[PDB]
């Protein structure tokens, strides 16, 4: 897995 | 008696969480005075996530697209600039509700309460700890970037952590509220890895002496052991070493309990060589790490806020 | 990612604390429009909370016997009266943050969070569940009854437990908001214990399906059973047993994650005979049964209040 | 050991 920045769309 | 895994009480942080908005990114601010902290992040596109160049990517944009909303508020921006991995959004107003606060960065090791937020609202209050690999075991979703890690003192909130970003174990990365991140990490979606992480001996060692304190000696034993022996078999277990810093600051632990410390590292090393043998201590059934000396003098006391 | 034992948020709550002293005896008061609630044992000195009358301990009380302090306001009293094991103390004015509230009473293998407290001050908030036997597993020291649990549901703060006493072996005991015991339990010294204990296993499973949803998939198996059969076993290992009732409310969890409830049973079967084999799951070495479906939903969906 | 009534002095 990649990380993931966690905003949201 | 009891003994739980205690956050703070969550009222001063929640007056202080509005959402930020920039284009079709969201996620929260933290508003203290007149200026809304959050992640540098939200100003990217799903086309931004791998190589941004940050300062290329706010030169692009004004003070109106950034939008800030507290609760059914928006608040008004009027300058924003960046520090590290956070924006600060310069607003029109002061947060009426700002409480005492200083912005502190922790040490592996210390503990803290997470205030997880999506879109500006509480979701949940938890209690973590900064692993010695730098990064934290929490709880968190897309859209909880801007959520924030905080210890209370009487009054004042010392805001510590300000959540970025999940790698790829589950685990999670964030920076200072100076944006300054925690360990290796930074905020692009390239690959990156959480190293190998460590038990926090000190904390097992407090969390020893708070099963003392509520009535249970089972597992300790008639050996001591020095300082060097200790180490030379918790690090096999792929524990921290325990300094001398960590002995003083079990002191009072000890001298409530009339434990030695290196006492109860005996009794920390035979646990280990054995486990626990279909018993249980504070209801887990393994070594807990994330209570530190102070916040079992804490909960085992009283101590308000 | 990630899961947590996650408290609400207690803001709304933490505006509501207040001190009640009467002679000697402290404890915390939940103030709520013009009246404070709290246990009517502080109406008891220490000598006499072994066998109280509290009829007659309240009838030689007037008004100004409660001194009630909102931090540093005292609150007026302008009437007292019992409500089963909780005082009414109509006070002159009504609290400003008086929150949107109900009065509920839940049943066993339900949880909230607590906001422990001392002197009308917040120590901290943890999450609990109602026993199957009706106790707590709190955390609480000498001056905590009057801290109340709570669920929160968008604004509305249901109030469920209020704290009164600790029980020989360290669980707790209280009642609703309403004075009423849950448990066969009464407010004085005289012996009484908690009752066996049992797994909640509508929990566990939710855990469960918490794990899989982290990714903690290795329990699960290329079997399946029935509920009849499920039951058999878990009644075996002291588990409650699982009803229709439970398998439906299992049912977003189940559709959210492609698992069907009874392979979920079958996995949770395999893991009480052969044990959990030296692995963890989602961070612990025993079957953790202090989270509702509700709970694991409310969670890894990201509700806000 | 016996319940305490967990009020404070």
């Amino acid at each position: 897995f990649y990380p993931k920045l966690q905003s949201s769309q | 008696s009891g003994f739980r895994k205690m956050a703070f009480p969550s009222g001063k942080v929640e007056g202080c969480m509005v959402q930020v908005t920039c284009g079709t990114t969201t996620l929260n601010g933290l508003w203290l005075d007149d200026v809304v902290y959050c992640p540098r992040h939200v100003i990217c596109t799903s086309e931004d996530m791998l190589n941004p160049n940050y300062e290329d990517l706010l030169i692009r944009k004004s003070n109106h697209n950034f939008l800030v909303q507290a609760g059914n508020v928006q608040l008004r921006v009027i300058g924003h600039s960046m520090q590290n991995c956070v924006l600060k959004l310069k607003v029109d107003t002061a947060n009426p509700k700002t409480p005492k606060y200083k912005f502190v960065r922790i040490q592996p090791g210390q503990t803290f309460s997470v205030l997880a937020c999506y879109n500006g609202s509480p979701s949940g209050v938890y209690q973590c700890a900064m692993r010695p690999n730098f990064t934290i075991k929490g709880s968190f979703l897309n859209g909880s970037a801007g959520s924030v890690g905080f210890n209370i003192d009487y009054d004042c909130v010392s805001f510590c952590y300000m959540h970025h970003m999940e790698l790829p174990t589950g685990v999670h990365a964030g920076t200072d509220l100076e944006g300054n991140f925690y360990g290796p990490f930074v905020d692009r979606q390239t690959a990156q890895a959480a190293g190998t992480d460590t038990t926090i001996t000190v904390n097992v060692l407090a969390w020893l002496y708070a099963a003392v304190i509520n009535g249970d000696r089972w597992f300790l034993n008639r050996f001591t052991t020095t300082l060097n022996d200790f180490n030379l078999v918790a690090m096999k277990y792929n524990y921290e070493p325990l300094t001398q810093d960590h002995v003083d600051i079990l002191g009072p632990l000890s001298a409530q309990t009339g434990i030695a410390v290196l006492d109860m590292c005996a009794s920390l090393k035979e646990l280990l060589q054995n486990g626990m043998n279909g018993r249980t201590i504070l209801g887990s059934a393994l070594l807990e790490d994330e209570f530190t000396p102070f916040d079992v003098v804490r909960q085992c006391s009283g101590v308000t806020f």
